[PDB]
RNA sequence: UUCAUCUAGACAGCCGGACGGUGGCCAUGGAAGUCGGAAUCCGCUAAGGAGUGUGUAACAACUCACCGGCCGAAUGAACUA
RNA sequence: GCAGUCAAGCGUUCAUAGCGACAUUGCUUUUUGAUUCUUCGAUCGGCUCUUCCUAUCAUACCGAAGCAGAAUUCGGUAAGCGUUGGAUUGUUCACCCACUAAUAGGGAACGUGAGCUGGUAGACCGUCGUGAGACAGGUUAGUUUUACCCUACUGAU
């Protein structure tokens, strides 16, 4: 895994989205945050600086997998066309029109499975749930509805906010097929989504979190050789007498 | 709790009467004549009594705030402090500047004289008075704050220690190698010169085992001392050994070193077991039959665990560590994560999507001459972090590259490029 | 301090001695009370801000276990005719809230309606709870 | 400016009654200022009247001046011009100590207590016409005045005092005639204070309703009854809260405290 | 932190490269420095620069003399008129004790006189009415207890005066119970533990104040024996 | 704050106008002095025309 | 007594006296220093002031929030066409000040200055310069030792120089007359080029650039007699206050024998000259060069000026300088455009300005169609056409 | 003005000595001249305190008090105006 | 403040009289920071707006502090620039909570009396008086109205 802050905040959807094959970043003063990545990933990927409707908070306002990227309506067509140029004609990029423009709060997804916020359909999200992609769910987390914030996913673990049951982390994992864990960020926070980016390689998060924190991430996460959540088994106490 | 360490200075008292007597001829108005209205003499009298007043309650009100109440503490705080500061000679001196917080009497009586000044000289000596009362109290407060400003300076210097957190101790004989135990095992300043009393205080270190925090306690010494005689040093050892909820290691050197003699060392640590009869203890030796004796000796104690060792190799340091923290978070777990699982509902097959790139790439090495040059760097080389403009193109992928510096029209006569652009 | 970003400047709506609305389900309905944190110090002059500016307020409306109490946050409406610096004058259909800690962090953990964008980029947990940018 | 006014009436007295209000008397006491005259001025004769006796039944008033009497005289009293009770008793306990004053020429009687007990009434009963104002609000009587009788026992009249204890509560000196509810900001808060207090069987006689839960709904229900509503439908749960705080101070809601 | 840290500091680096040359130098100019302040330092920062240095000779000077020198009647009557320590105080004028207070909503009345110095009224006061009063005492001018002093053993005690029986101005004033300077008054002295032969116990004596408390809030006396 | 007439800050100052400022400002004098003397030249051709 | 309460002043004391200024044009009171190292050129040129309009533009500012983000922004105009050097003036030096010890003029001059020389211009003769015109002759004897005595003597030179108002849709027919400074080296090269010079034009992209911090000096906008409240910033008294409520009340309760300089009054609003600085230039556009108004980003073939022309002025058929933000001054006025006394330490000063688009619409009420064509297209077909 | 030192060498500078019983006795984890309490003596001396300050955990080392060598004639303190 | 102790000096042409700087003792109530904090008779406060003093609250530069850093305390130069918004009239010679970099003190009036605004005639209750009336009080209602003159100031010939 990895910690690192830009301007000076644990929250990473004020900066950055991350999938499999590509990351976006938001625009600063600074290319510390963009240099994060590069060192990690090298040129491996696309690496890409741009707002979303001049704003920085672009992990909150965007969604996408490997195979897509969707964005709202408020994005402009310089920035759309900028994503276009930056992004391989793998990803297929599209303006949403809907009442709920944060896309990342609204939607938690990996490359096989997604939640959303159980309000409005639509004739493309209907027709998302198989072309784009594939499984699509209405499902509240633990009465959280803003499941990208308080869930982070990827497709060898999920995490989610403290506060969830086990009945609800049993029912859910069922169906994103793949096990959950209820766990904290950066001191204590409930708000995983913006606290932590993670995929099926790499983990980014913020200064401030613990390391029995980062033991679970990398746990749930299956980061170091080998760690197939069951270490757990080993850290049982510590997380006992953490909590 | 925890380093009171924003105490303001306590000035002596000689000191403290110029600030608060300065303060009130500079700040208050000086000039009143006798020409003026009475009214205004007993304003500008009244005005200066008060705010003299005041002065002096604001600073002695910041001394016992500021200060701790040795009592409603902890007790181990406590009794370390009384040790060191004598809890009686404490509560006077805090006590004598409670009564003299008087000053407001003085203040009161002198202001409603003041209501029935009829002259100027009169008025005057009234203030002079008071102000001279004030001055007397605080005369007699000479001995008191020279006291205050030293505790002040070393309970500032104290360390910051939790009782409750998973801790353990460090004792032995003076001269032994407790001390630069922690030296090795922790970062901490701490001096391991050759003789008995180098130390002469508590040290505290921390470190890191299984995503835990723990705290290392060096002590300086314990001597074999019949108790009911003993130096304020080693009752400082004697009450941390008993208050707190740690493991603790006794390290004995089995060696002519140290200037001490194996059956003073037996010695010492039958005569301070009745401390440990709770405390997770741990013997560590750091490289004939009556010595080895002298050893089962403390092996027939019901909860003992001996080790040998050294400071000579730095493996069976960071061993005997995790042997004394795993001792420790047992019984701790016992004086006191779920994860889910699908359930087998499709046949759909998914797998991590991961390129090549990955796996053939190459980590990063901060520190080697041929890298990544990581733009960071590129900015360091251009120009700085709010100088340097970076092109958010040179990134994009095109058919031709020759077209980098183009830019697509956005409005035409009354239109818009992005609506019209299909590319059919 | 708790803020991401600079000081930048959108037109004042809010005087001191005004009702705005709660719309989240922390239990408040209402908030009045003083306080502008970053306001100037100027003779005669009104303490009003935005930009998702921080304020302190009380609950005239709401459960009595937070009526009574001092607590600081962050607009997210205003109603007034602001500029972006990016075109159009923009302005909302009421003046809008709510609630949370002097960090930036919200006592409540979802917002209704739209959010300011300036406000959501200033705030970061403001845009965790927000599921509607403009 | 209050406390120079009592400390004026206290040296020019003779005698200091203390006035209680028989619903509170322990809240409505003030021993400050009975330790003061035990310490500073024992040749002042500090006695009780429990007034306001008709709010209350006889077997509290005549329990609470059991309890009292072991320290204090302690008379019992009610206020009115025409319906009066412990006038003559009162009398014959200032001419005795008129009695035993024969040498000063005449004889000064301080009333101290809360505000809103009645000392201004039992002056106006004493002499039996308005001598001074009387108002339902606590503090009318803003400066002393000197009333006579008999040519030798001097009446004064002193306006209300609370020591600041902080041990007190705004509720508890809410609920002893203190404060003049129109300015405080929220008056709902204090509603579970007045239904703690009083008796629901009263309570639904004098309001006429009946069988509420939560305060909250009770003051709704009222305002329904009472078409005090606003522009709308909110029924204004505010102005009805002060209203019932007036009441139960007032004494149209009964009300009392035990003793011991 | 932790211990005497700069200690340590100290003996594992050292204090700095410019240190003792600095401190020699700051000691050797201090000699200008000190003359420089006296010459300047306007008003009451060299007033006080010269009590400082006035008091600090005075120190040497004794500490020197210490060093240097460190280098007929019986025991029992060792140790050892009827006119008071006092006599012939300053006269006060009536104008001077008296303060005018005039009543009426157009003030035109006056006839009340305030006392405005210190004054003994008694244990069972109980203020006139207003109607009838003229003469006003107020409280804050109200004195119990005195300071009297022995002047043997030098003791003093704070104890309650008991009455007034003279002051030397206009013995309406002793009625009145004025402590004025010189004005004798009877204090209880039973915390002394007097006794006559006879084995009576004394609580009464006289004694004569030596201030003027209309000046100071303290009321100090001296025993007449 | 640091005044606008503060030595260290006019001394930063005096510090960056050596560079990369300079260079800028001089830079416009050489372009204007050569559009300056094509305005002279055009003159004269078309003075020239007659 | 000590006011109970501090405020700051209500106006500024270095802005006064608050009179009207004692002519039309402002008068320029310092030029930047010369390096004599460097070319010869203009400290300043002229200007008449047409309107206000609208830009956006492409912001490359690192640090900012703006950064790689579209603003939009307000520019002024100015109508600058082609400056006509006339003469030469040389400054010495004393210890009282500076002196002119001699002004040489050219040989032809316009109708244009001789009648900014003439007050009643249709009843002379026009008799102006034919003397001098004369002593222009065969050696010009007299010509050539003054401006000898210029080579010699005289420190610092600047340059007599009018304007083309002729060019202009301003109805006023007589040119203004200003002396530029030469800022270049060689007191014998400056007299040099202004000899040259004579009777010859200077345009403003031979003065001035894009990204170029320029000062403006002129004079602001006479409103007339005004009362305190509105000339000082001063409150209003609550109303219905004695002898009226705009304006201060009093002093206060402490008594003068006089008043101050310095208590607000009433008095002239405007016509004051004024000098503002440090103004970013965002366009040189050309009138020879159609699509002036038009953009990389637009390629929308149409000239600045607005449709039915700017308000109170006319169109732009002559070289023009585009500045941002608001610079003194009303339009159909003279400005001149000064080059920013010193090096400016600024990222402001370097940043390429790139624009978007440029405003046409019309002033004369809320304008929605940027061309004339495009009114047509939208609009549609009328009655009047078929 | 008064009192003192001085070619049997003054004052200022450098240099050297600055000892021995003895790490004097109580005390303490340790304290040896210098955290503290109380003695404060004798010896050998040209002179050298049971020690004037810096310093050491303790010693050490340096220092002055005092003596001597080189230097070669005036100097110091307290007071008054 | 009162009463004392001591002693650097002064000292009727005094050795053993007197005076006496700097220090210092007692009285003020207590020894264990529990003090429930507790008011006791005065014959003004609030708008606009300008300037000045420094005895500096903040900002700027320095010194000393067991000053690790962070923050803070004491002090030196310094008046260049700023030093708020509100609640409370059973009252405010003031206090309360907030914002703030900070929420410093004062003067030019109050050394009789001077912008604009709150705080005699009628009537009622209370105390007194034989009474007319007065007041220890308290409540209520209740008409000065320049400048067009000189100077100053501001702008204009
Ligand atoms: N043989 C051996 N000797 C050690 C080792 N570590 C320390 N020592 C000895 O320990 C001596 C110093 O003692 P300290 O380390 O200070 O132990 P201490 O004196 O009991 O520590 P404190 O009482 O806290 O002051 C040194 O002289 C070392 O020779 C070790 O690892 N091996
Ligand atoms: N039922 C009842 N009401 C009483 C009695 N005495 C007084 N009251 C009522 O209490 C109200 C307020 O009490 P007050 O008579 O003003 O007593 P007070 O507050 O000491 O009087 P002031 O000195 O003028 O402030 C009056 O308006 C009466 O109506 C009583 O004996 N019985
Ligand atoms: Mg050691
Ligand atoms: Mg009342």
């Amino acid at each position: 895994a990895t910690r690192t802050q830009f301007e000076n905040s644990n929250e990473i959807g004020v900066f950055s989205k991350l999938t499999n094959t590509y990351c976006l970043v938001a625009v600063g003063g600074s290319e510390n945050f963009y240099s994060a990545f590069e060192a990690e990933l090298g040129d491996a990927i696309p690496i890409v600086h741009t707002t979303i409707a001049g704003t920085r908070i672009i992990g909150r306002m965007t969604a996408g997998n490997r195979r897509g990227l969707l964005v709202p309506t408020q994005t402009t067509d310089q920035e759309l066309q900028h994503l276009r140029n930056s992004l391989p004609d793998s990803v297929k990029i599209q303006r949403v029109e809907e009442r709920l423009s944060a896309l990342g709060n609204v939607i938690c997804c990996n490359d096989y499975v997604a939640l959303v916020h159980p309000d409005i359909d639509r004739e493309t999200e209907e027709l998302i749930s198989d072309v784009l992609g594939v499984e699509v769910f209405r499902q509240t987390i633990s009465g959280n509805i803003l499941v990208g914030s308080y869930c982070s996913l990827s497709n060898q673990g999920g995490l989610v906010h403290p506060q969830t049951s086990v009945q609800d982390q049993e029912e859910l994992s069922s169906l994103l097929q793949v096990p959950l864990v209820a766990g904290t960020v950066n001191r204590g926070s409930s708000v995983v989504g913006a606290g932590m980016v993670v995929n099926d390689y790499l983990a980014v998060t913020g200064l401030d979190t613990t390391a029995p924190e980062l033991s679970v991430i990398e746990s749930i996460f299956r980061l170091q050789d080998a760690q197939p959540e069951s270490i757990s088994g080993n850290l049982r106490d510590t997380l006992i007498e953490t909590y | 709790q925890l380093s009171w360490k924003d105490i303001p200075t306590v000035a002596p008292a000689n000191d403290l009467l110029d600030i608060v007597l300065n303060r009130t001829q500079r700040k208050t108005p000086t000039v009143i004549r006798p020409g003026f209205k009475i009214t205004r003499i007993r304003a500008f009298y009244m005005r200066k009594v008060k705010y003299t007043g005041e002065g002096f309650v604001e600073k002695f009100e910041d001394i016992l705030k500021g200060f701790p109440n040795i009592n409603d503490v902890h007790p181990f705080h406590r009794d370390l402090m009384d040790t060191l500061y004598e809890k009686n000679h404490y509560k006077i001196s805090l006590a004598a500047i409670s009564r003299a917080k008087l000053v407001e009497q003085v203040a009161r009586d002198y202001v409603r004289l003041l209501k029935f000044g009829q002259s100027l000289f009169q008025c005057k000596q009234l203030k002079r008075a008071a102000l001279g009362r004030m001055a007397t109290i605080v005369k007699k407060l000479r001995d008191p704050l020279a006291y205050l400003e030293q505790v002040r300076q070393h309970i500032g210097r104290l360390p910051s220690i939790d009782p409750n957190t998973r801790t353990l101790l460090i004792c032995g004989y003076p001269n032994v190698g407790k001390s630069s135990f922690l030296r090795c095992i922790t970062k901490s300043d701490v001096d391991v010169q050759p003789y008995a009393f180098t130390t002469k205080s508590l040290y505290v270190g921390h470190f890191d085992y299984k995503y835990l925090r723990f705290q290392a306690i060096d002590t300086p010494g314990i001597l074999d001392r019949p108790t009911e005689e003993m130096n304020n040093i080693e009752m400082q050892s004697i009450y941390a050994i008993a208050h707190l909820r740690s493991c603790v290691l006794y390290f004995m050197d089995l060696s002519e070193q140290c200037g001490f003699t194996i059956e003073a060392q037996v010695k010492l640590f039958h005569s301070i077991k009745p401390l440990f009869a709770n405390k997770s203890v741990m013997v560590v030796i750091n490289t004939d039959e009556e010595r080895a004796q002298l050893l089962e000796s403390v092996k027939e104690v019901p909860g003992v665990e001996i080790m040998t060792s050294s400071c000579q190799l730095e493996e069976n340091v960071m061993e005997v560590r995790n042997k004394a923290c795993e001792k420790l978070l047992a019984s701790r777990i016992e004086n006191k994560i779920h994860v889910a699982q699908p359930q087998a509902r499709d046949d759909v097959k998914r797998t991590p999507f991961i390129p090549e790139s990955v796996k053939n790439l190459k980590k990063y090495d901060p520190e080697d001459p041929n890298r990544r040059k990581l733009a960071r760097d590129i900015e360091a080389e251009n120009g700085g972090a709010g100088v340097f403009n970076v092109n958010l193109k040179d990134k994009y992928l095109l058919e031709d590259d020759e077209w980098k510096n183009d830019i697509m029209p956005e409005i035409l006569d009354g239109k818009n490029v992005y609506d019209f652009l299909d590319p059919e | 301090n708790g803020a991401q970003g600079t000081k930048f400047r959108i037109s004042l709506g809010l005087p001191v001695g005004a009702i705005m609305n709660c719309a989240d389900n922390s239990g408040a309905r209402n908030l009045y009370i003083i306080a502008v944190k970053g306001s100037g110090s100027r003779l005669n002059r009104l303490p009003a801000a935005s930009l998702g500016d921080m304020v302190m307020a009380t609950v005239k409306k709401g459960k009595p276990e937070l009526r009574k109490k001092v607590m600081p946050a962050i607009v997210v409406r205003q109603a007034k005719s602001w500029r972006r610096r990016d075109g159009v004058f923009l302005y909302f259909e009421d003046n809008a809230g709510v609630i949370a800690n002097p960090k930036g962090e919200m006592k409540g953990s979802a917002i209704t309606g739209p959010v300011g964008k300036e406000c959501a980029d200033l705030w970061p947990r403001v845009a965790s709870n927000s599921g509607v940018v403009v | 400016r209050i406390w120079n006014e009592l400390y004026k009436v206290i040296d020019s007295s003779d005698v200091v009654i203390h006035v209680l209000d028989a619903r509170d008397p322990l809240g409505t006491r003030c021993k400050s200022v009975e330790e003061y005259m035990k310490k500073e001025t024992p040749h002042k004769h500090l006695i009780y009247v429990l007034n306001k006796c008709d709010l209350v039944p006889t077997w509290v008033a005549a329990a609470w001046v059991k309890h009292l009497s072991k320290e204090r005289p302690t008379l019992a009293f009610h206020a009115s011009i025409t319906n009066s009770f412990g006038k003559g008793s009162l009398i014959q306990l200032l001419r005795q100590f008129s009695q035993l004053h024969t040498d000063r020429k005449q004889i000064s009687v301080g009333f101290i207590g809360y505000p809103n007990t009645g000392k201004s009434s039992i002056i106006n009963t004493l002499r039996k016409k308005k001598v001074c104002q009387v108002a339902p609000i606590p503090g009318e009587t803003k400066v002393w005045q000197y009333i006579t009788l008999m040519k030798r026992i001097f009446l004064i009249d002193c306006p209300g005092i609370v020591p600041p204890s902080s041990k007190d509560s705004e509720e508890d000196i809410l609920f002893r005639g203190v404060v003049r509810v129109e300015h405080v900001t929220h008056p709902e808060q204090y509603i579970p204070g007045v239904l703690k207090r009083c008796q629901v069987k009263h309570l639904e006689r004098t309001y006429e309703i009946s069988g509420w839960k939560d305060a909250t709904e009770f003051i709704e229900i009222l305002a329904r009854k009472q078409g005090r509503l606003l522009k709308g439908g909110e029924p204004d749960e505010s102005g009805v809260s002060k209203q019932i705080l007036n009441d139960f101070n007032r004494g149209k809601i009964p009300w009392f405290v035990l003793p011991p | 932190p932790q211990n005497d840290y700069i200690e340590r500091h100290i003996k594992q680096h050292g204090k700095r490269l410019d240190h003792e040359e600095r401190k020699r130098k700051r000691e050797a100019r201090e000699s200008h420095k000190i003359s420089e302040r006296a010459q300047k330092l306007t008003g009451w920062k060299g007033k006080q620069f010269a009590k400082k240095r006035y008091a600090e000779k005075v120190s040497m000077r004794k500490k020197i003399k210490a060093h240097e020198q460190s280098k007929a009647l019986p025991t029992y009557l060792l140790d050892r008129k009827f006119s008071v320590p006092l006599p012939k105080v300053r006269g006060i004028s009536e104008e001077e004790m008296f303060k005018v207070i005039k009543t009426g909503k157009s003030r035109s009345k006056s006839w009340k006189r305030m006392i405005t110095k210190h004054t003994f009224v008694g244990e069972g006061f109980t203020r006139r009415p207003v109607k009838m009063e003229r003469i006003i005492r107020p409280s804050a001018l109200r004195q119990k207890k005195a300071n009297v002093t022995h002047p043997e053993l030098g003791v003093t005690v704070f104890l309650p005066i008991l009455a007034v029986k003279k002051n030397p101005q206009s013995p309406m004033y002793t009625q009145l119970g004025v402590l004025t300077k010189g004005t004798i008054i009877e204090v209880n002295v039973s915390e002394l533990g007097m006794v006559t032969a006879g084995g009576k116990v004394v609580w009464g004596k006289y004694a004569q104040v030596t201030n003027e408390p209309d000046r100071d809030g303290c009321v100090n006396a001296v025993l007449l024996v | 704050a640091k005044s606008l007439r503060a030595s260290s800050h006019l001394n930063a100052k005096s510090v960056k106008r050596r560079g990369v400022f300079q260079k800028a400002v001089d830079a416009r004098e050489q372009r204007i002095s050569d559009k300056l003397k094509e305005d002279l030249l055009k003159q004269k051709l078309e003075d020239l025309k007659k | 007594s000590h006011r109970k309460y501090e405020a700051p002043r209500h106006g500024h004391l270095g802005f006064l006296p608050r009179k009207r200024a004692a002519s039309i044009r402002a008068r320029v009171k310092a030029f930047p220093k010369d390096d004599r190292s460097k070319p010869v050129a203009l400290t300043s040129f002229l200007g008449y002031k047409a309107g206000m309009t609208t830009i956006v533009r492409d912001l490359d500012r690192p640090g900012s929030k703006f950064h790689k983000r579209e603003v939009v922004e307000a520019v002024t105009v100015v109508d600058t066409p082609p400056v006509v050097v006339v003469g030469v003036v040389g400054y010495v030096e004393t210890p009282r000040g500076l002196r002119s010890l001699t002004t040489v003029w050219a040989e032809h001059l316009s109708d244009e200055v001789k009648r900014r020389f003439y007050k009643n211009w249709y009843k002379s003769k026009k008799k102006a310069f034919t003397k001098y015109s004369a002593k222009y002759a065969q050696d010009g004897a007299g010509i050539e030792r003054e401006l000898a005595r210029i080579k010699k003597y005289a420190s610092v030179v600047r340059v007599l120089v009018h304007t083309q108002i002729r060019k202009t849709p301003l109805a006023q027919k007589k040119a203004h007359l200003a002396e530029i400074q030469l800022n270049g080296g060689s007191i014998s090269e400056k007299v040099d080029w202004a000899r040259e010079h004579f009777e010859k034009t200077v345009a403003v992209d031979s003065v001035f650039e894009q990204n170029e911090m320029i000062d403006a000096i002129a004079v602001t906008k006479g409103h007339g007699f005004e009362g305190v409240t509105h000339r000082w910033g001063t409150k209003k008294l609550p109303r219905k206050t004695h002898r009226g409520l705009r304006k201060v009340a009093c002093i206060g309760a402490w008594h003068p024998a006089h008043v101050m300089w310095s208590v607000a009054r009433a008095g002239q609003r405007g016509y004051h000259s004024r000098t503002s600085i440090n103004h970013k230039i965002y366009r040189v556009g050309k009138g020879d060069d159609e699509a002036n108004g038009a953009t990389s980003f637009d390629r929308t073939k149409k000239t600045i000026t607005p449709m039915g022309g700017f308000v109170h002025y006319g169109e732009i058929k002559n070289d023009f300088i585009m500045v941002k933000g608001c610079i003194p001054g009303n339009r159909k006025r003279i400005v001149t455009l000064r080059k920013s006394l010193y090096t400016n330490t600024s990222r402001k000063a370097l940043e390429e300005v790139s624009l978007k688009w440029i405003d046409t619409a019309s002033k004369f009420g809320k304008g929605r169609f940027q061309t004339p064509a495009e009114k047509h297209a939208f609009m549609g077909t009328l009655k009047k056409d078929l």
